[PDB]
């Protein structure tokens, strides 16, 4: 609906660091790095064949490291211990991260690609208090009325 | 108007958003402008699907 | 301040790669994004990509994706970088000067722009320039610098004494990649067919200097 | 979908003047003016705002979609070209160059010696100097016959002194094609000159 008339198309990420190549967070101490590639490609046409499949569940390799520098910058050089025994994470999946790509400039073919990853920390919280305004209450008024105080004499 | 807000996670992390909050409404999509590539691209969901690694 | 330059220029074999770097460090680089734009010659500005140094994500178009590759090289400070591209399996039209430039706000407005480095790939590799002469029969005179690469060629006549009205045509190229420009100076019309000059011209990339002594 | 368009980006004007350029787009416009072969310079951002560090000569006019950059009391240094810039898309620009420095150019045929013919090559050009304006028509002809497709023009820069130009049209030549005629004719017509001038020449 955002787009007039445009196909869709989905790619891994381009490049870059590997905190936006990869899917990084955070389970009880240790960090991971899943790869996520299989879930960022496809494209969509006119929906004519419903490629209907089986209940295929999906296996994603997921790199492990422990000296993070999570922020770029400001963030102290890490070394998280190794947790002794079997870790599971569950979670949401609430909101993906998207990115547009350019077009050209003699003629487009009608479609646009969305990249994963990418963006500053702070979207990851734009996202969720983009319901919150804060403002203080000025609590004195004027208004006319038709009372004058009795002074007396 | 509410006092104040409701919970919030400081959960981090990069290409999704992992346990956090669900739109009732439908599939949101937010921008500063979807028309300027440079700024991301955040959409919403209302149904959470569950990961497990 | 600001002080973003780029390197010089590269000259590559068809099929090759080539590196193309600039630097900024005269202000907080760590927040503003970078972009390249590519310039074909004798027409409009192209562009290229943009890169955070953030976090050196990458963006391409359509038609230069794969092909093209953007990276960023931090110092420890995060006071100086130096951005870089890489233009894998360069193809034959895609001599361009390629010039960085830096985002002030989310106008998408640019206020630093780098030097520009003129790249040129072709075929017909290195080589000295050979100058044919053209005897005359106001007027003109012209000193072909033909079968000559790459660019550029230094050109004077008479040790630079004697440039009455010169017109030093832009190096024009043809199909065999040897570029050819042609150079006139202004002469009387009476007073040609007797006189004589000489034209003397240097190529830096082979570094040879030939005397050509232009006779009617 | 952002659309560019342009002025006919074909216009000159004189010294101490006011010239005027359109663009037409639904983003933000920023001016952009550039030298030739040099980094373009940020003229004029967001269509009217004025950068620090800019002759206050320049304008601008935010009317509806239409755009608009009117320079003051055109001086020789304004002599460069001007396009507007949106995120993407980038317009071919615009041609800015002083006006009506009329000047009849002149044919001015050289025949070559023969030792180019050694190596196996031929070469002669037809030159075309002095005129104001650039367009025109320049071409080769063996003893009054067309000739297309084989010859290879350049022209300079805007000539500095007298506002005027110079074509150059060089022409390449297999080895019977060329002394098979002896005499060639290069026929140009050109809005400087009063009427069509051919020219003559021998080799001797
Ligand atoms: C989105 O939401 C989900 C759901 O909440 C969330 O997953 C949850 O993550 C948390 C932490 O990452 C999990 O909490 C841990 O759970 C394990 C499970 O152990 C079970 O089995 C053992 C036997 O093997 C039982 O003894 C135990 O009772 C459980 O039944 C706990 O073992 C963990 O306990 C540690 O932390 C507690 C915190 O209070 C301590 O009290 C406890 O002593 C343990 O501490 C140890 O480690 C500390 C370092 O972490 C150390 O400081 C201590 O000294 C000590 O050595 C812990 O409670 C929770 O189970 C997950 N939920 C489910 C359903 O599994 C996701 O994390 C969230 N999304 C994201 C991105 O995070
Ligand atoms: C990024 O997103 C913002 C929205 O947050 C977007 O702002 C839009 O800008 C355009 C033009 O820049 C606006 O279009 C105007 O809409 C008003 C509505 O009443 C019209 O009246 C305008 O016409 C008049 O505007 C001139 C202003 O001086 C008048 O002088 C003139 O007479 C015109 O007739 C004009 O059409 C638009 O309203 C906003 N808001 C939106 C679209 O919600 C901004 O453009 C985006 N950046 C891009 C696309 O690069
Ligand atoms: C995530 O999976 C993708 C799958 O496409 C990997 O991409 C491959 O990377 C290798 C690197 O050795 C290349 O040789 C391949 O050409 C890439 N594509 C394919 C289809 O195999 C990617 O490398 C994986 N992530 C990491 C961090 O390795
Ligand atoms: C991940 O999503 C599932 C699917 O909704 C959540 O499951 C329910 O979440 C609500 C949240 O208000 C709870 O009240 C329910 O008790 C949950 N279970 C059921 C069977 O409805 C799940 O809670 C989400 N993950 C987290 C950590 O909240
Ligand atoms: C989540 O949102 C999607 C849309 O973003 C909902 O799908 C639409 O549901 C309405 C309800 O009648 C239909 O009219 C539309 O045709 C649906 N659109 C599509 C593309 O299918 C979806 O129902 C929502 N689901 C939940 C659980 O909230
Ligand atoms: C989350 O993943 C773990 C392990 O991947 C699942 O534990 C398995 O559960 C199945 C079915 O109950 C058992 O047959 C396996 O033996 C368990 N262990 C392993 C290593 O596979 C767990 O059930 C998953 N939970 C959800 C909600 O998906
Ligand atoms: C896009 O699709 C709509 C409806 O399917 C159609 O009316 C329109 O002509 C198409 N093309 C453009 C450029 O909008
Ligand atoms: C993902 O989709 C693209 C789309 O054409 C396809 O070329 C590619 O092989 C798919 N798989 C990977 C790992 O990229
Ligand atoms: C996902 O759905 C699309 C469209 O129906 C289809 O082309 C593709 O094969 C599906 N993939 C899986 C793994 O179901
Ligand atoms: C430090 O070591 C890394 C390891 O690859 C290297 O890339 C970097 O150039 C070195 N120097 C600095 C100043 O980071
Ligand atoms: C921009 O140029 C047009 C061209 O005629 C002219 O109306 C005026 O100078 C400008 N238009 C505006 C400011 O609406």
């Amino acid at each position: 609906e955002h787009f007039p008339n445009k196909t869709i198309s989905f790619q891994p990420p381009s490049g870059g660091d590997l905190e936006i190549t990869m899917h990084h967070f955070n389970c009880r101490g240790e960090f991971f790095y899943c790869n996520t590639t299989q879930l960022f490609n496809s494209t969509w046409i006119n929906s004519t064949t419903i490629k209907e499949y089986n209940d295929t569940i999906i296996y994603l390799p997921c790199k492990i490291k422990q000296i993070i520098n999570m922020w770029q910058g400001v963030g102290q050089c890490m070394y998280a211990p190794p947790i002794r025994g079997k870790i599971n994470c569950v979670s949401n999946i609430t909101g993906i991260l998207l990115t547009r790509d350019g077009g050209d400039a003699n003629a487009t073919n009608d479609t646009e690609t969305f990249r994963p990853g990418g963006g500053n920390i702070k979207d990851n919280w734009r996202s969720e208090l983009y319901k919150y305004k804060v403002v203080q209450i000025e609590p004195l008024g004027i208004a006319p009325t038709k009372c004058k105080r009795r002074v007396v004499e | 108007s509410v006092q104040c807000t409701h919970g919030i996670k400081p959960v981090v992390s990069t290409q999704l958003l992992l346990n956090g909050s669900l739109a009732e409404g439908e599939i949101i999509i937010r921008s500063e402008n979807l028309t300027n590539n440079a700024k991301t691209i955040i959409v919403h969901l209302n149904k959470s699907v569950e990961i497990n690694c | 301040q600001v002080q973003l330059l780029q390197s010089g220029a590269a000259v590559t074999k068809p099929g090759a790669s080539v590196r193309v770097s600039c630097e900024a460090s005269g202000y907080n680089i760590r927040d503003y994004f970078i972009h390249w734009w590519r310039q074909a010659p004798g027409q409009g500005l192209q562009w290229v990509g943009w890169i955070n140094p953030k976090t050196g994500q990458p963006n391409n178009p359509r038609q230069f994706q794969g092909r093209v590759s953007l990276t960023r090289h931090a110092s420890w400070d995060f006071d100086t970088y130096s951005f870089y591209m890489d233009l894998k399996a360069l193809r034959s039209d895609d001599t361009a000067v390629y010039f960085c430039a830096r985002q002030r706000s989310d106008y998408w407005d640019f206020d630093v722009w780098g030097s520009g480095t003129q790249v040129t790939v072709s075929s017909a590799s290195t080589k000295g320039p050979s100058v044919f002469p053209l005897a005359p029969s106001t007027a003109a005179l012209g000193c072909l610098v033909k079968d000559y690469f790459p660019e550029p060629v230094t050109v004077s006549w008479n040790s630079g004494a004697l440039t009455s009205g010169v017109h030093t045509f832009p190096a024009v190229l043809q199909s065999s990649g040897l570029y050819s420009l042609s150079s006139v100076v202004t002469v009387p019309s009476s007073s040609l067919g007797t006189q004589t000059y000489i034209c003397n011209v240097n190529h830096k990339p082979s570094n040879t200097k030939v005397d050509k002594k232009v006779e009617p | 979908d952002i659309q560019m368009t342009q002025s006919p980006s074909s216009l000159s004007a004189s010294v101490g003047d006011t010239v005027t350029i359109t663009c037409q787009a639904n983003g933000y416009l920023n001016w952009y003016q550039q030298r030739r072969g040099k980094a373009p310079k940020l003229l004029i951002y967001d269509g009217s705002k004025l950068e620090r560090g800019v002759p206050s000569r320049f304008s601008g006019r935010r009317w509806g979609q239409e755009y608009n950059l009117t320079i003051n009391n055109l001086q020789p240094e304004d002599i460069a070209t001007y396009f507007c810039q949106v995120y993407e898309f980038v317009v071919p620009g615009t041609r800015l160059d002083l006006k009506r420095t009329v000047a009849a150019p002149s044919v001015f045929i050289f025949p070559p010696s023969d030792e180019q013919l050694k190596s196996g090559t031929a070469s002669v050009v037809c030159l075309l100097n002095n005129f104001y304006p650039r367009e025109a028509k320049v071409q080769w002809k063996v003893d009054n016959a067309l000739q297309s497709g084989n010859s290879q023009e350049s022209v300079t820069e805007q000539d500095s002194k007298d506002s005027t130009y110079s074509l150059s049209s060089t022409l390449t030549l297999s080895k019977a094609d060329y002394e098979k005629h002896k005499v060639y004719a290069c026929e140009v017509t050109h809005q400087g000159l009063s009427s069509p001038v051919t020219k003559s020449f021998n080799r001797g």
